[PDB]
């Protein structure tokens, strides 16, 4: 029942505490959690190994003139700086004193890939893959500029 | 205790276009004296201290169906509790409940001496209808409890001044009685 | 019992002529029938007695008989509403009958409505 | 100026000849404050603060509501009340008047050379001011209550003078 | 540094009222005289004489008289008992339209009323708009708080007169507690 | 109460004419009806006292009466309005009424507008 465009997605570098921003012109966004469980056989039975889970998210968006954020991303993938991101679902506020902040998932990791693309007579689109680097925390977060 | 003192809303005293917010607070019609709004004020990011001595705070309240022939609106003081932490509470009145539906609110402070005031959020609020009803308070009520209590307290202060000026004649009798009782207590032990 | 018809009378400077009202009493409705009207000039109702106002009802029959300054009651406690009870005289005349609701302050007359209604056995 | 106003805004007024189109500032006052609306301007040349004193350039700020007209609107040019002549900190207290004129209001700065006709002007901005349940909600009860308090004072004054 | 408050509503005072203190005010909404009534609007006026200490205070408060509404004039006949105070009588008029707008126009002015009738109808007259519920308290709040502080001063004088003997009570109790030892 | 119409016209080289403003007064509105005129010019509004002039409306009643130099009571500082309280004798007639307004000081007479209205005869 949630229209995808309700999902809002923010990033920022850990070092820049003050800095804040949002990703714009998403077309397709996809999160993923991949459990590595390969059971190794046993004579008396079988055991299901509990392996790490490399969660990652891939999003594609457009690239316009009044923004350079995507350039910061294609910088980070190379410089391999840390970032942290916020997958906040709007229209879902707090419960007691957190109404201004809506539910979200917070996770800190690196951008594992940047790939943009051009097409004669068309707007260029940049895709990015971000590795979450561990457990993703839950709670609520506040948007900037009321949008 | 039994009362709806669980809610709490934060009022950001900052000039950054703090928009209206649906606080998601839905009291009911047949609720008297137990509907309470816990306000917590914040200056920039941390709580703003307050006091009934320096400043005086009030809140305005207005239903959404407010008309001249039918509506609801009031403006009344607060009940500061844990002021240093910027916390306070408002006991919802009894006549206002009879009017159901959406509601808008507001909390404004006035700094004594200068009368320079401050307005925080203009937040939203809800009130629902129950089955204990049938009496219709369609008559729109608009009373400025602030100035009303002001005049009532001025009258009461005049009356208390009168009673004290009357008692001024009894103070000598009090002195004499106290001295006599002291002398008696001495002579006893 | 009573058969009352509520109506709104507005002082609109762009002429005022309230046409055929759905109301249609009947001859033998001697005293039960009654008209009830509320005046509303610009901001809602108007309290007549508030400032020396006096209403007047002058109604013309479809045929012959013509009456002037008919009686009425004023529930002033509420507002400047009028309740005209036909006293077994007007209703006896069948056919439609038009009215003229005059309103006079001292030395200041106004005509604010022209309404009618049909009547049959 | 006191520790009661909003004063939660830092405007970066940079004297840059390159370009400074407009600031759609995100700021509000709710039309009912009317006693404390503070604007904390900064000042910079390229990326560093300026050093302006009283003997040096004098300050000015022009405010102008959105729909200004000789019959309707608002427009005034007043001072800035410099705070720090080192980091370029200018706290301006908005008047008691404009906050009655709801809606939007554009603004601009202005710097006059102390001792010469040379001047400087900074980037525009627009600090909207919204409506409030405080500045509306009725057009009788206020008069009724002022009348009631007037009657009460006029009455109790008799007994007060009597007992005094 | 001009102003143009967007209510286009004003209450002017006729300078041609120099005789018999017949205060004849006029209303102007959108550069137009407003047709009023007894129900559609409301009015009020307050007058206080020059700075009498407390003794001779021409402190009067009364409504208006609609002399000609369709033309937009409001008359107020000055009470004979009031104009006896030849001191400069400050005046505060208040008009209110109740047209779904919270406009309450206040007019502060004064003159040099003489014991016979209004004289020297001068003084820099100003106007304000009560467009917020805090200055309804501050409109008359000046003299209101003045009388409140006067009552508080009398109260503290009474409290000092009472403490003069409460101190005697303290001396009595302490001397007795010392004597019993 | 009182019936009033708040109209405003403007002097124009092309000449003006208003098409029977929708105010159908009634003959029985003896001393309540009226008209409120506000003149306009190139700048937005006119002030008579500034350059002292006098307006005057002349109206041609229904085939049997013509009035001139009507009362046309001036207004206050509002600078341009006139509340022409319509008297009794006038509305005693009915039908298609049409009036025309002029401004004069001395030797400068200018016809500002020529509008009309109607009065209903309600016996």
């Amino acid at each position: 029942m949630k229209n995808s465009n309700d999902r809002i997605i923010l990033f920022r570098k850990a070092g820049e505490k003050v800095d804040a921003t949002k990703m714009l012109f998403l077309t397709e966004y996809g999160l993923s959690h991949e459990a590595d469980t390969d059971t190794e056989d046993t004579m008396d039975g079988s055991y299901n190994t509990g392996g790490s889970v490399e969660s990652t998210m891939s999003g594609t968006a457009k690239m316009f003139y009044g923004d350079d954020f995507a350039d910061e991303i294609e910088d980070a993938v190379v410089d391999r700086v840390l970032y942290e991101a916020w997958e906040v679902e709007s229209r879902i506020p707090g419960k007691n004193g957190d109404s201004a902040k809506f539910k979200a998932k917070y996770f800190q990791g690196f951008h594992n890939k940047f790939e943009l693309k051009a097409e004669a007579n068309g707007i260029d689109e940049y895709e990015y893959e971000y590795g979450v680097n561990g457990r993703f925390q839950r709670g609520f977060a506040t948007l900037p500029e009321a949008v | 205790n039994f009362s709806k003192d669980d809610n709490l809303i934060e009022l950001q005293t900052t000039s950054q276009y703090n928009p209206v917010i649906d606080t998601n607070i839905s009291f009911y019609e047949s609720d008297r004296g137990t509907g309470v709004l816990n306000f917590a004020v914040t200056k920039n990011n941390r709580p703003l201290s307050i006091s009934s001595e320096h400043v005086k705070t009030f809140i305005v309240l207005k239903t959404d169906d407010y008309n001249v022939d039918r509506g609801a609106y009031i403006s009344d003081e607060l009940t500061i509790v844990d002021a240093i932490n910027g916390r306070l509470q408002y006991v919802i009145p009894n006549e206002f409940l009879k009017h159901s539906g959406k509601v808008h609110a507001q909390a404004f402070f006035t700094q004594n001496g200068s009368d320079n005031v401050v307005v925080e959020r203009q937040f939203s609020f809800n009130i629902e209808n129950d089955l204990v009803s049938g009496f219709d308070g369609i008559t729109k009520l608009v009373y400025i409890k602030s100035i009303q209590d002001t005049i009532e307290a001025v009258g009461k202060d005049f009356n208390q001044l009168k009673q004290n000026m009357a008692d001024t004649q009894t103070l000598i009798a009090k002195v004499n009685d106290s001295a006599t009782k002291g002398i008696q207590q001495i002579e006893i032990k | 019992m009573y058969k009352i018809k509520d109506v709104e009378t507005r002082i609109k400077n762009d002429g005022v002529d309230l046409g055929d009202i759905g109301c249609r009493f009947y001859t033998e409705d001697e005293n039960t029938a009654s008209i009830r009207i509320g005046i509303n000039d610009k901001q809602g109702r108007i309290d007549l007695k508030a400032h020396g106002l006096t209403p007047r009802l002058h109604l013309f029959m479809e045929d012959g008989s013509i009456f002037k300054n008919e009686p009425l009651i004023i529930d002033d406690v509420v507002k400047g509403f009028i309740t005209y009870k036909i006293p077994k005289k007007v209703i006896k005349h069948a056919g439609y009958v038009r009215c003229k609701l005059f309103l006079e302050k001292e030395e200041e007359k106004i005509h604010v409505a022209n309404f009618s209604f049909n009547i049959v056995d | 100026v006191d520790n009661f106003s909003k004063d939660d805004n830092l405007i970066e007024l940079q004297t840059t000849s390159q370009y400074n189109p407009v600031i759609d500032t995100n700021i509000s006052f709710y039309e009912s404050d009317r006693g404390t609306g503070v604007l904390n301007f900064a000042v910079t040349k390229n990326n560093r603060p300026l050093s302006i004193s009283s003997e040096h350039v004098k300050t000015f700020i022009v405010l102008k509501t959105d729909d200004y007209n000789v019959d309707r609107g608002a427009y005034i040019s007043d001072e800035l009340t410099i705070v720090d002549a080192i980091n370029g900190r200018l706290q301006y207290v908005i008047p008691n008047e404009f906050l009655k004129h709801s809606g939007k209001v554009h603004a601009q700065a202005f710097f006059t050379q102390n001792g010469s006709d040379n001047v400087v002007v900074e980037r525009q901005f627009s600090f909207n001011i919204e409506n409030d349940l405080v500045s509306g909600f009725d057009g009788i009860t206020k008069l009724v209550y002022i009348k009631s308090i007037q009657d009460t004072i006029e009455a109790v004054g008799k007994d007060f003078n009597q007992l005094k």
